[PDB]
């Protein structure tokens, strides 16, 4: 039986970083 | 007859391009990748049974490449398991290869990989939002149609080592047992209310106390006493949902009783979120990978 729990602060995320392009999101209803 | 390989190849080809491309499949491969994963949708539980570890995912709304990005980050299939919380399609570039990615995995890793469904998986919402005029210009209306029968047979809900309970929206006022939820028959659609209305549509909200009105003008918001009672009552210690944009691509409510993830980085070129991805390790210890453009 297992129970939910959370890791220190420091390791409760990872970031993950990329380029940006601008044009690449875009709203199609837009 | 389906070549799932050549399929996954060609999806997993355009990575790392610029300007990006689509990826154009011929309209039977698209329509073998409905039926295969429907029939497989249909022979699991709509109520899925999980274990983890596993990494989860919130909404993604055609952003193919953020996508990518998540996999790239978090590992492709099989690598690490994966449960998706739906809002595939709709606002962004690229539903079709996002949705056909991910079904092609599907159908791939049937034990290792899953799928609910969120709002958009709804003829009446993606009719309007994109999904339809991406299928309309780049196919035809007849593939529009035969994506709505797949998604009707997408499962509800996941409880992932009974510790878990996972839908794209939320709670609902309707909801006493787990069984109301398997006996749910597919294929359907998405009432505009009810508890499968509720599953895919309630927000959390921090100023109601029990069930209040949502904005949306669809089903409810839902306090954090709420949650209390839920947890408690099903013996359950976190509730995992998607469904609305965070600026941290993850966010907690009720006291950590409650997580909200949202997968698709700067929401259709209008926000500056982060996307997040929740990793669940075998022991069920949580963390988050954050995707976020560099600045
Ligand atoms: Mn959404
Ligand atoms: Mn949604």
């Amino acid at each position: 039986r297992k129970t939910v729990t959370w890791p220190e602060e420091g390791k409760l995320r990872e970031y993950f970083y990329f380029e940006l392009d601008e044009t690449e999101r875009v709203n199609v209803n837009k | 007859s389906l070549n799932l390989d050549s399929i996954i190849g060609r999806l997993l080809e355009v990575q790392g391009s610029r300007p990006g491309k689509n990826v154009q499949l011929t309209e039977n491969e698209i329509r073998g990748l409905c039926l295969k994963s429907r029939e497989i949708f249909l022979s699991q539980p709509i109520l899925l049974e999980l274990e983890a570890p596993l990494k989860i995912c919130g909404d993604i709304h055609g952003q193919y490449y953020d996508l990518l990005r998540l996999f790239e980050y978090g590992g492709f299939p099989p690598e690490s398991n994966y449960l998706f919380l739906g809002d595939y399609v709709d606002r962004g570039k690229q539903s079709l290869e996002t949705i056909c990615l991910l079904l092609a995995y599907k159908i791939k890793y049937p034990e290792n990989f899953f799928l609910l469904r969120g709002n958009h998986e709804c003829a009446s919402i993606n009719r309007i939002y994109g999904f339809y005029d991406e299928c309309k210009r780049r196919y035809n209306i007849k593939l529009w149609k035969t994506f709505t029968d797949c998604f009707n047979c997408l499962p509800i809900a996941a409880i992932v080592d009974e510790k878990i309970f996972c839908c794209h929206g939320g709670l609902s006022p309707d909801l006493q047992s787990m069984e109301q939820i398997r006996r749910i028959m597919r294929p359907t659609d998405v009432p505009d209310q009810g508890l499968l209305c509720d599953l895919l549509w309630s927000d959390p909200d921090k100023d109601v106390q029990g069930w209040g009105e949502n904005d949306r003008g669809v089903s409810f918001t839902f306090g954090a006493e709420v949650v209390a009672k839920f947890l408690h009552k099903h013996d359950l210690d976190l509730i995992c949902r998607a469904h609305q944009v965070v600026e941290d691509g993850y966010e907690f409510f009720a006291k950590r009783q409650l997580v909200t993830l949202f997968s698709a980085p700067n929401y259709c070129g209008e926000f500056d979120n982060a996307g997040a991805m929740m990793s669940v390790d075998e022991t069920l210890m949580c963390s988050f990978q954050i995707l976020k453009p560099a600045d």
